[PDB]
Parts: structure tokens; C-alpha cells; sequence
């Protein structure tokens, strides 16, 4: 099982091996380097006669055309299990941070596994549990579903996402899993490890509850191409374990960048806009593993970049063809002081119908959103007629407008140590009681600034009493 | 015995090296080496000199250079006939709801010739969708091919289930094909079909994103030779023997995408956006098999619906443009109409159905004819809405009869009303019967006065239901005794 | 005169989409010589 | 001959063949399918040492290499003669109709004729009398010129097809060739079948009097680009005897698709939008042989569909380059209830000058169009300010213009048991004298009825009377 390299092309080595030792189509290769380490290649493509080609992961900038080769006979095996919790991994599984080396006791599985049979998937959708009150309120998340982002640094994604972490691990088990998939080593790396580490709930610390796997720009597209394949690895064993994770991917757009570029060097002929062939079936064999089996589900909130605005590129269309809801954080509302940005338009989700999320839940999400739906487009009337001194209903709805993006805003336990300020937990039911109370007209004769951050309706009363 | 050997191994895609007598499309077989217990079977497209490269429908992870295939003489076939009835398949008829083995005794070859000019008869026979913008606009009869066009999460799959789920006694026997779905979307479509009843005359196969680009690519002919079966020979349902048939092919933008991919990997030349030439081929031979049989070849039917997810709306795009050419009729869900509130988001103003009036009812063709004219004279005086108080008072009246005809347009989901509620509620909104009732209260007044309908005055429904088919249909006393129903309740009920 | 400086605007602008419209189309007929010469080209 | 199958890529089959007897270009080899029917593939191309590259022009999806191949020596033989007429033919010329085969004794003539030499072509251009007075009026027809045709389909198209079929038929020689190019089976086949058949014309039925043939959609790309071909090697068998033809291609731009996609799959450069690079000739190939010949004419009535409206698109830019008369059906006109739904402002004709047509009918045309266009102008103006506002000398150009549209209407020799109204056959002399005497002022006290479905100027004066 040891082969010689024949030719070097970039970040693409073909490696001859015996006829009879021939490895696998997506196993690894291991070139060992002369300083102690190795080159973990990844094959892609058996052809010719015990000739493989596969990518390099590596930087390729130390290799004869000679050295030898050691064949795994598995894929990419990377470290699952509790001891992998809290820790930063590459994409190789091999952990990056300070700490030292995962032991051999710890269970390896194979990077590459099949997603569940269609047996084994819910029949019916399910609400998942987030606690935001615009989260599980316009865009509620589903159980082994899928939700995007659309927002810039400053709006507080990071928050959001701690958020979440921490909500999911206290509420339920919520083991998380962070998959930092070609992210700018500064904003995913020491912006998310100390923001995390810094941030705690129940003396507990949000990176202690979140496994983090990085595979930045700077690696070659291989890494960047399979560190999603490993984060899904160490989510879908603690899945196994029946504990419900949430599975952050930052950046999917990039996972298929790096296919494309993968393809692009392969040798394979592009498709549509240089993208690779193989653009849905990648797609699938990553996106179809988050699922909510009936063990265990794993939830995911991936963050969408697309180039420039063009949501026709293939890369955001693929990847839309795999989402049951997106989340549209706003500059303005987060320049607003409103912490959570998240936009009550904009903010789309395939739950929201009285067949799963109920007819009250319809019913509120629809009520509110509605006095939204215009944008609040009398602004320009207000602008260029000073209000006209008199608008009759329109003032009453511009008010209960205003609440209610006044009250969309909820105390973070993520950001206590920082606004000083308890973090409330507010169940779905709750928020869809507070909001048919409030559209009721239970919010009125109280004035702004008192829904601006609290819970629950219950709490601005209880202010508003006191 | 005339075996091969495999010689490389790409992204899906091998080369069987020396594999003679294989016809063009056989599926071999891999047969099961040390390690692997079972085996995948692979279909042989290229079929070059020395090299027959085959794509996978199975894994690739497990099929090394070296493997041993033996080419079984048997082109893709399927099973058919009454035991698919009610039971999630593969492309290539292997059961995965995991319920038992596919009890049938034919196999329908997949990939069979069109039925034939002389063959097919005009569409004559309604399929009653359910929603009545479709049912009323835009009629879709046994055999003709409609196409569900839109953008993204739009509404495409939800009528395509409406009009599943109306078919619970229209001796109608529904296919769905979900090519490229996801499995979760997959398993709440049949969760959704078994809560309604309806499966007990749907066969949905599937083959969903991380199947192969192989059984992607052979899901619609799978269908539809389970639909040609039920088209050719029947199934009894119902204790009838059924000979219509109605298949749903869920996504033919992701069935290109799929042969797109298998072409490439194949190292077919390109064409434009990368898709082969002979997609539109592809296509057209999916397509083409919806035929109306007339009663020389038994009557039958196999009613299209493919469905395309179209990007920014971008009709001229290949794919959309190709179906749009193949399909009979277009039913256009937007977006924007999505994100305004009214749900079956249908674009009346460029939505068309070539086959017309002659698939529709003769009491459906006689009330909407009304409601188009008017729905498009007050789509031609759109930009006036936000003007309604300085207008001519026609104009007005205009306006906000073509708000009332369009808020009734608005339907929930999993709510399709029988052909006898539409004509009557369409009769009812034509004459100047609801311009009292104010336009955010008209879906309010429908439902009730379906439920009125249906409690208190059963006789005129079935009055209605039983005279559809006279050619005068409002000379009946029908006609009466629907005003009088129409009068009691908006004496009863106030708005 | 606001009638006849209206009808004129929107004349105008209908002038104006016809041109746009015309310039769109050469637009979109050399993205697609552009994309069918990398394919091809990306194919040999 | 008697070659075997190399290689079998999707339509794109290769044979070889000994290094003597290689099929020539465009020679139609013949594959055994074990049973009496058998598969034609053209040939496109000749490779190495026998090897020929051919278009599969069926099904071959149960063919293997090695299968023998029978080489034709001669492009596809077509059946040719009065034996076509009434019957449906695929490219093949094979009959798809309940009919029998054709049989032995008929001539059959290779597909690929050529184009008459340039001895043979006439000087002059001379008019064709449809005998439809909008179309004899405004966009006149050209004997031996290609004519196209903008329509939806649901404008009475067939209408006008099975009008100027039934017109030529009784007041010519009379044999029409329709060719279903990319023709569906349903919509475009036993629809029109069932119209022909029912349509007659004393005591002939509009299907006895013309030969269709239709390479439907299902058919592969090589059998819609050689369908066209094959209708014009049908029609000039019949312009070799005198006779002028109309030949009817429907939706010539599929023809221009298949060929497209016939050149993506022999592997040919895209030209200019992904279009063949033998556009040009390939347009030529066809539409050249539609020429009026000494001996005979044989003159054109071809669909355009314009891909997204886009007329500077290569491939209705090429169609342009070979037109003589564009008709322009128009939804708005049909309606109201006008047959003859004819734009009389979009179509135009390339015949309609002074030195061909003669001066009073260029003049009166002229008069017609600017009347018309006087009519168009001041919509908006009717529509917004009214009537009232309108000026005088203009309200008489108004109420002609509108009397002119409502003229235009004619009755259809073809449709007389639909509408209970016996066809009129218009000579362009008495159209143009008629338009002429309607221009100048009479018929100005007759209101616009009497105008509607009728024919010559005394027509319309007899029913005022009456
Ligand atoms: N008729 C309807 N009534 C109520 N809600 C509807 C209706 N049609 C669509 N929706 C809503 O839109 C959501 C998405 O609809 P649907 O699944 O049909 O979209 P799609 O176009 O098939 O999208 P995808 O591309 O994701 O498959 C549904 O989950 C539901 O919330
Ligand atoms: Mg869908």
C-alpha cells in the first residue's frame, strides 16, 4: 500500500501505486514529509492503472516527484466524542489550538458517510425551540432544517449565534458545532474564540459547549472543501448519541467555491459560470446529512455570501434549493440600538403555515407583518406632509408598528456581562400570546421605551405597573 | 461470458474497459467482490471503442479499478401495475418507505417511444385542480402537459399536492416524482398524502439530492412508465378500473441540472449553460409520452405537470425556455404576488393553457369567462388603484370588482374545492352579488358560504354538480335555486 | 399643462424602455458568447 | 457497404466501414433493429480510415457496437408524388398515419436536392393573389418569397393556414406541404388533423389537397432539422409539374434550435448565442430552394418564434435575411371578433412598391397605413381627454380608421359551416379598388357595421341597402 508521486500541478498530486493496492476513491494518501509530518491527500479520481489523483490539502512547495505515498485504505478519518468538545479542529481533525494532541482513545470515523434513509426522516415538519421572539416568531427555525443570514460584521451575527448555543444548551443538551468554511481568519478566528470564551452562561462557557472546525481562505480548496464534511462528522456522532445539535456553517458559499476550484483544477470542463459539474449532487451529500432523524436531529444556521448582489449565481441558487428559512439581519435596525437586527420582513420561513406551527401562531405571525408589509411606507407621507397634523388610523398603526419593532428586541445571556442586563428565555408560546395580546390592544396606553428590551409582554406590564 | 473490467473510476463515472454486446443503455451490474455485499448497478451511456463509460446509479465510493461488471441483457425497466398504489420508490422501483417488497407481476420498460400521432384523441376531460385561479384561468384536462413555472419557494409544489389531493374520488390515479428533492421535503410530501387519504392512488418515486446524478436522471421515465401503465392497462381503484393517470414531475430545472452533470462527467460536449445538446431531446421524450388515448387504444390518459424553478424570473433562460416550448399550457407563480399576500401566486397576465375551454366543465366554462374579462380589465388599470377616489365611478366599480375577484382568488393550502363550490362561489362573485361585502372579507365570505352550502343546502350542490355538463348550463332551475341560496345567506349573514 | 407635461414624460420614458430594452438585449446576447466561449474553450 | 457500429454517444453514433464504400456526406446508413423496422442515421462527418460520424435520427437506446450498419449510398429517399397527398409523413418519410405504406412503385428522391441555378430563377418578382384582402392589401404575398407569420397560436392561425390552402386549391393548381417542424403530437397534430378533415372546400376537404409532414418534438434533434427538408423535397416534385405550392413551416426557429443542438452534439464551436456555427449556411440550405423557377413557384408561409422577443437574435436575424412579407397576428385584434386578426401596422412586405404592385395600390396602401397610424397616435388621446376633445378632420380619419379595422374582416371559405357565412375570394385589383372608393368618401354615412365580415366595397353598399 505505498505508492510514488509522478506529477505535481498546484495543489493536485497523481500518485502510481501497485495494480493490486489501488486506493479507494476517497481515501486519503498521508505524503510523508521529511521534517516529522505529513500531507494528508485526499483522492478524487482512480484512472489509468494503479494511478490515482488527488488534491493536495497542503501546500505542495516541498515535494519531489519521487517520494512515497502510504495509503490508508479509509477516508479522512477524523477525531469524534466528547474529548473533541471545546476544542478548534482543521480540517483533517487534527485540533489547532494551544492545547495538546487528541489521544488515541478517541473513537475516528470515516469524513464520508451516507445521510439517513428516507425511513428514518420526520413526517412531519417540527418547530425548533430558539427563545428569540422575531427568531421563533417570523422565521422559525426547523427541527434538522436549514436557515441562512444576510448581514455584514456589526449587526451582531456573532451574538446570534451564541445566543443560539447558549439557548440549545440549556434548554436541551444543544452540543453545538461551528464550521468556519473559507471565513477570514480574523473574523472567524480570535473574533468567535474570544467572543465565545469571554462569553458565559451558568458559569459555563458558550466555546465550552461548541465544537470548531476552521478551514480558512488561506488553505487549499480541498480544505476548504471537506472541513464541512468533518464538522458534520462531529455533529452527527453526538446526533447518534441522541443529543440535538445546532450546526453553524459559515460561509457555504465558499464550501462551493472550493468546489469549483477543486473541479477547475481536476481537470473536470465547468459548468454554468466555471462552476464545477458535480455542483448539486456536492450540495447534497453535505446539506442532506443535516437532517431531523427520529434519535437525534441536527440543526443548522449557515451564513450565505453571495457575489455581488446576484442572487441568480448557481452558488446561492444551490444552495437556496436547501433551506427551509433565512434570516435577514439590517443595518438600520441594529443601528437603532434594537441588538437583534433581525429584519421583521425579509425574514422568510416554510414553517410558518397553520399545519405545523398552529392557527394561532399563523394567525399572530400574520396580523403582525402585515402592519409591517408597507414597510411603515407611510414615512414618505410623514416626511413630505409633516404628518399632515392628522393621519386618524393611520397614527394608531404607525404606534402599534413601532411597539412592535420596539419589542422584537430580547435580553441576550450571552451579552449580560456586557449591556448588564439578565437574558430572558421566551418560549413560542409565549411570544405568540404577547403578540395577539398586544395586536388585541393590551400594548396600548403604555408608551414606547418600555417594550424596547424586555421578555415577554408579561415583563412590560410588570415595568409599566412599577 | 462476455464480462469487463473497470479501468478508472471519476466522480461517478466508470469505463468497464473491454465490455462488448452492451446495448446503449443497459444497466450492469458490479457484481458483489470481498468487502461489499451487494451490488450497484451503473447505466453504460458512452458506449465508445475500447471504453464504455457508464455513470453510477449507486455509490462511487465503493467501485475500485480492477472490479469485475457483467452486463445483464436487460435495459432499465421498472415495476408497474396495482401493487405501486400508495408506496414511495426508486427510479428504479425498489421500494425505501421500508414497508415491504413491491408486490407486481409487469415490468414496463423505461424510455419507450412517444404513443404516436394518430394514437391520442383532444383533450376533452377536466382535471379539476382545486384552486380555483387554476380551475377557473387556466384550465388542465386529462392528457394535456401544464407546466408550474415560478421562482424559488413560490407555491410550485404546493399545487402540484393541491391537485393530488382533489383527486380523491376523480378516478384520477396521481404520480409524483420529486427529482432532486430533499429528503425531509420528500417525506413531509408523503407525510401530507397520508394525512389526506390520498395515498391510496399516488405512487411517488423519488430520487432526491444525494442520490446519484443516475437516478436523478432516471426518475421522470420512471414515472412515466408507471403512468403508462396505469394509461395503457388501468388499476382498479376504487373498485373502477381507472385508465387516467397523473404525474408531477417536481423538478425538471434540478432533472436537467442532473443529465447537465452526467454529460460533463461523461465528457459530452457543452452546450449552452453548459447543458448538452440534446437536452431539450431529454425533455421532449419526458414530455411527450402525457398523451389523451382515444377509445381505439383504450381511452386513457397521463395528465404532465412539471415544475421548473426559475431564477429572478428569468423566462429566457435554456431550461425554462425549452419546457415552456414542450408544454401545452404555463402557469406562472411569482414571487412578488407571493410576498404580497395573495398565496397561489398565479400571473394571470402571462399564464396561459392552450387546450382553453374545451378542458373545463360546461357550467366552469360559462362562469369564468366573465371572471377572466373582468380580471384583465382590471389588470389593465393596476397603475389606478391608489387614485380610486378621482376616477369615473365605471372605473371605479372596475376596480373594485376586480379587488373582490382577485382576494377571491386567494386560497389557503390543502383546501381544494370541488368543481360544484367554484362555480357556484365564481356565479356568485360574477353577478354583482358581493360589492357589498368588503374586499378583506371576501375569503371569509366564501368559506361561509361554502359552509352554508354544504350544511344547510346540500340539494343545490348536487344540483349543480349533476347538470355541470349541460351545454346551457344556467337554463336548469339550477339557476334559482342557487340565487336563493345566494339571497338566504346574505340575509342571514352580515359584513 | 400638467397633462400635456405628463403625456410628454410618459412618452418619454416609453421612449426610454424601448432604448434600454434594445441596449439589455445586445447585453444579454454577449453574456451568452461570453459563457459558450469558456465553456468551449474550457472544454478543449 | 454493410459497416458496423464503433461507438454510440447519445444520438451521435460513428460506423465503420472498409477503407472503399465509406459513406459520403449526408448518406442516410441504415441500422438493422432485429425486426422489420430499422433505424436511419445521416451521415454528418467522415473520420480516419472508414470511421463516419452520423446523427441517430431514433431512438438508439437499444442499439450495441458491433451491430451492422447498411449504408443507403444516397441522402434519405423520400416519397414523392399525388400518392403524399392526404397522407402524414415523418422525416423518414415513413407514414405515421393509419394509412399503409407507401409502396415500391412510387419515386422516392434524395432529401438533399439542390437549390435552382441562377438561369433558372425568375427576374421578376411577381404578386401572389391569396386572395385575403388584408393580406393581399397591406403585406402582400410574393410568388416563389418566403412569408412569415407572428402569432400566439390562439389568433386563428390555422385559420389563415387552411384559407390560403383552400384559396391556392380552388383558384390554382393547389397542393400545399405543411411541415411540422418540432411539432407536438397533441397540440400541433391531431388538433390540426382534425381541422383539415373537417374543413372542406367543394367537396374536397383541405386534407386531401396538401401533404403534412411532422418531425415531431419527441423526435431527436437531427429528424426537426431534416423534417424542413424533407417537405421541400415532397413540394418540389409538384413545382417540377407547373403547379405552385404553398409550403407551411411551423415554428422555422425550432428548425434553427435543432440544427443548434445538432452542432453542440457533433462538437462544433458555438457561434454568436450558443447558435451553430454554420448558421448561415444552414438557413441557406433551406429557404433557397423556395424560389420561383421557370417552370414553377413554390412560395412560403414559415412561423417565427422570436427567443424572448429578440429580433437582432442570430437566428430570427438570419430568418429576416430570407423574408420577403411579415404578417403580425395580434391577440388585441382577435378579441374582438376578427378572423383575419392581421396587424395591418407591424406586417409589411417587401413587394409593396410602385414599380411591382403598381401605383394605385402602393398609394392606397400608403393611404391606409397613415390613416392607421393616425388611429394609433390618438388612442391615448380617445382614451383619456374622450371624443369631444378631438379635433374635426380628424374624428372623419377616426371613424374611417375604425370602419377600415372593422373592413379587413373577411369570410373564410374554410370556416363557412362554423360561422354560417359563405366564403369571399377578393381579387387584389378589386381590394385595392375597393380600399380606394372607401378612402376617397363613400361609404362615409354607413356606420361601422356592414363593414364586418364582409367583402368588396359593393358588398358592404348591398347590405346597407338592405
Ligand atoms: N396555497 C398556499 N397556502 C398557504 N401557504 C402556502 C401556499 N403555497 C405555498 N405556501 C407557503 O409557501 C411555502 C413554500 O411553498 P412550496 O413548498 O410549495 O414552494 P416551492 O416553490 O415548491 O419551493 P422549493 O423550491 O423550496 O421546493 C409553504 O411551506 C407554505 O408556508
Ligand atoms: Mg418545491
Amino acid at each position: 500500500a505505498k505508492g510514488v508521486i509522478q506529477e505535481i500541478i498546484g495543489v493536485v498530486i497523481r500518485a502510481k501505486f501497485p495494480e493490486d493496492e489501488v486506493p479507494e476513491i476517497y481515501n486519503a494518501i498521508e505524503i510523508p514529509l521529511g521534517n516529522g509530518d505529513r500531507l494528508v491527500c485526499e483522492v478524487q479520481q482512480q484512472l489509468g492503472n494503479g494511478v490515482v489523483k488527488a488534491v493536495a490539502m497542503g501546500s505542495t512547495d516541498g515535494l519531489r516527484r519521487g517520494l512515497e505515498v502510504i495509503d490508508t485504505g479509509r477516508p479522512i478519518a477524523v477525531p469524534v466524542g466528547p474529548a473533541t468538545l471545546g476544542r478548534v479542529f482543521n480540517v483533517l481533525g487534527d485540533p489547532i489550538d494551544g492545547m495538546g494532541p487528541i489521544g488515541p482513545e478517541v473513537e475516528r470515523r470515516p469524513i464520508h458517510r451516507d445521510p439517513p434513509s428516507f425511513e428514518e426522516q420526520n413526517t412531519q415538519a417540527q418547530i425548533f425551540e430558539t427563545g428569540i421572539k422575531v427568531i421563533d416568531l417570523i422565521a422559525p427555525f426547523t427541527r434538522g432544517g436549514k436557515t441562512a443570514i444576510f448581514g455584514g460584521a456589526g449587526v451582531g451575527k456573532t451574538v446570534v449565534i451564541q445566543e443560539l448555543i447558549a439557548n440549545i444548551a440549556k434548554e436541551q443538551s444543544g452540543f453545538s458545532v461551528f464550521a468556519g468554511v473559507g471565513e477570514r481568519s480574523r473574523e472567524g478566528n480570535d473574533l468567535i474564540h474570544e467572543m465565545k470564551e469571554a462569553r458565559i452562561d451558568e458559569n459555563t462557557t458558550v466555546f465550552d459547549k461548541t465544537v470548531m472546525v476552521f478551514g480558512q481562505m488561506n488553505e487549499p480548496p480541498g480544505a476548504r472543501l471537506r472541513v464541512g464534511l468533518t464538522a458534520l462528522t462531529m455533529a452527527e456522532y453526538f446526533r447518534d448519541e441522541g443529543r440535538d445539535i445546532l450546526l453553524f456553517i459559515d460561509n457555504i458559499f465558499r464550501f462551493v467555491q472550493a468546489g469549483s476550484e477543486v473541479s477547475s483544477l481536476l481537470g473536470r470542463m465547468p459548468s454554468q459560470v466555471g462552476y464545477q459539474p458535480t455542483l448539486g449532487t456536492e450540495m447534497g451529500e453535505l446539506q442532506e446529512r443535516i437532517t431531523s432523524t427520529k434519535r437525534g436531529s441536527i440543526t443548522s444556521m449557515q451564513a450565505v455570501y453571495v457575489p455581488a448582489d446576484d442572487y441568480t449565481d448557481p452558488a446561492p441558487a444551490t444552495v437556496f434549493s436547501h433551506l427551509d428559512a433565512t434570516i435577514s439581519l439590517e443595518r438600520s435596525i441594529a443601528e437603532r440600538a434594537i441588538f437583534p437586527a433581525v429584519d421583521p420582513l425579509a425574514s422568510t420561513s416554510r414553517i410558518l403555515d397553520p399545519n405545523i406551527v398552529g392557527e394561532e401562531h399563523y394567525r399572530v405571525a400574520q396580523e403582525v407583518k402585515r402592519v409591517l408589509q408597507r414597510y411603515k411606507d407611510l414615512k414618505d407621507i410623514i416626511a413630505i406632509l409633516g404628518m399632515e397634523e392628522l393621519s386618524d388610523e393611520d397614527k394608531l398603526t404607525v404606534q402599534r408598528a413601532r411597539k412592535i419593532e420596539l419589542f422584537f428586541s430580547q435580553p441576550f445571556t450571552v451579552a449580560q456581562q456586557f449591556t448588564g442586563r439578565p437574558g430572558k428565555y421566551v418560549p413560542v408560546k409565549k411570544t405568540v400570546e404577547s403578540f395577539a395580546r398586544l395586536l388585541n390592544g393590551e400594548g396600548d396606553h403604555i408608551p414606547e421605551s418600555f417594550f424596547y428590551m424586555q421578555g415577554d409582554f408579561d415583563d412590560v406590564l410588570a415595568a409599566y405597573e412599577a | 461470458v462476455n464480462v469487463g473490467t473497470v479501468i478508472a473510476v471519476g466522480d461517478g463515472v466508470a469505463r468497464l474497459s473491454g465490455l462488448d454486446q452492451v446495448v446503449a443503455s443497459e444497466i450492469v451490474e458490479f457484481p458483489p467482490k470481498a468487502g461489499r455485499n451487494e451490488s450497484i448497478y451503473g447505466i453504460a451511456l458512452n458506449l465508445e471503442q475500447d471504453s464504455v463509460a457508464a455513470i453510477i446509479l449507486g455509490d462511487d465510493e465503493t467501485i475500485e479499478e480492477g472490479d469485475m461488471v457483467t452486463s445483464t441483457g436487460r435495459v432499465i425497466s421498472v415495476p408497474v401495475g396495482q401493487g405501486l398504489l400508495g408506496r414511495v420508490v426508486n427510479p428504479l422501483g425498489q421500494p425505501i418507505d421500508g414497508k415491504g417488497p413491491i408486490v407486481y407481476e409487469k415490468t414496463r420498460p423505461i424510455e419507450r417511444i412517444a404513443p404516436g400521432v394518430i394514437t391520442r384523441k383532444s383533450v376533452d376531460t377536466p382535471v379539476q385542480t382545486g384552486i380555483i385561479a387554476i380551475d377557473a384561468l387556466i384550465p388542465i384536462g386529462r392528457g394535456q402537459r401544464e407546466l408550474i413555472i415560478g421562482d424559488r419557494q413560490t407555491g410550485k409544489t404546493a399545487v402540484a399536492i393541491d391537485t393530488i389531493l382533489n383527486q380523491k374520488g376523480q378516478g384520477m390515479v396521481c404520480i409524483y416524482v420529486a427529482i432532486g428533492q430533499r429528503r425531509a421535503q420528500v417525506a413531509q410530501v408523503v407525510g401530507t398524502l397520508e394525512r389526506f387519504g390520498a395515498m391510496e392512488y399516488t405512487i411517488v418515486v423519488s430520487a432526491t439530492a444525494s442520490e446519484s446524478a443516475a437516478l436523478q436522471y432516471i426518475a421522470p421515465y420512471a414515472g412515466c412508465a408507471m403512468g403508462e401503465e396505469i394509461m395503457e392497462n388501468g388499476v382498479m381503484l376504487n373498485g373502477q378500473l381507472v385508465k387516467d393517470a397523473l404525474i408531477v414531475y417536481d423538478d425538471l430545472s434540478k432533472h436537467a441540472v442532473a443529465y447537465r452533470q452526467v454529460s460533463l462527467l461523461l465528457r459530452r460536449p457543452p452546450g449552452r449553460e453548459a447543458y448538452p445538446g440534446d437536452v431539450f431531446y431529454l425533455h421532449s421524450r419526458l414530455l411527450e409520452r402525457a398523451a389523451r388515448l382515444n377509445e381505439e387504444y383504450g381511452g386513457g390518459s397521463l395528465t404532465a405537470l412539471p415544475v421548473i424553478e426559475t431564477q429572478a424570473n428569468d423566462v429566457s433562460a435554456y431550461i425554462p425556455t425549452n419546457v415552456i416550448s414542450i408544454t401545452d399550457g404555463q402557469i406562472y407563480l411569482e414571487s412578488d404576488l407571493f410576498n404580497a399576500g395573495q398565496r397561489p401566486a398565479l400571473n394571470v397576465g402571462i399564464s396561459v393553457s392552450r387546450v382553453g375551454g374545451a378542458a373545463q366543465t360546461r357550467a366552469m366554462r360559462a362562469v369564468a369567462g366573465k371572471l377572466k374579462g373582468e380580471l384583465a380589465q382590471f389588470r389593465d388599470l393596476a397603475a389606478f388603484a391608489q387614485f380610486a377616489s378621482d376616477l369615473d365611478a365605471t372605473t371605479k366599480a372596475q376596480i373594485e370588482r376586480g379587488q373582490r375577484l382577485q382576494e377571491l382568488l386567494k386560497q389557503p393550502q390543502y383546501q381544494p374545492l370541488p368543481v360544484e363550490d367554484q362555480v357556484a362561489v365564481l356565479y356568485a362573485a360574477t353577478n354583482n352579488y358581493l360589492d357589498d361585502v368588503p374586499v378583506p372579507l371576501i375569503t371569509k365570505w366564501r368559506d361561509d358560504f361554502l359552509a352554508f352550502l354544504r350544511t344547510a343546502h346540500p340539494e343545490v350542490r348536487k344540483l349543480i354538480y349533476d347538470n355541470r355538463l349541460d351545454r346551457k348550463f344556467p337554463t336548469p332551475e339550477v339557476k334559482e335555486a342557487l340565487e336563493a341560496a345566494i339571497k338566504e345567506f346574505k340575509a342571514t349573514s352580515n359584513y | 399643462a400638467r397633462m400635456v407635461a405628463m403625456r410628454n414624460a410618459t412618452n418619454n420614458a416609453k421612449d426610454l424602455v424601448r432604448d434600454l430594452t434594445l441596449s439589455f438585449n445586445k447585453a444579454r446576447q454577449a453574456a451568452i458568447t461570453k459563457e459558450v466561449s469558456e465553456i468551449a474553450s474550457g472544454a478543449a
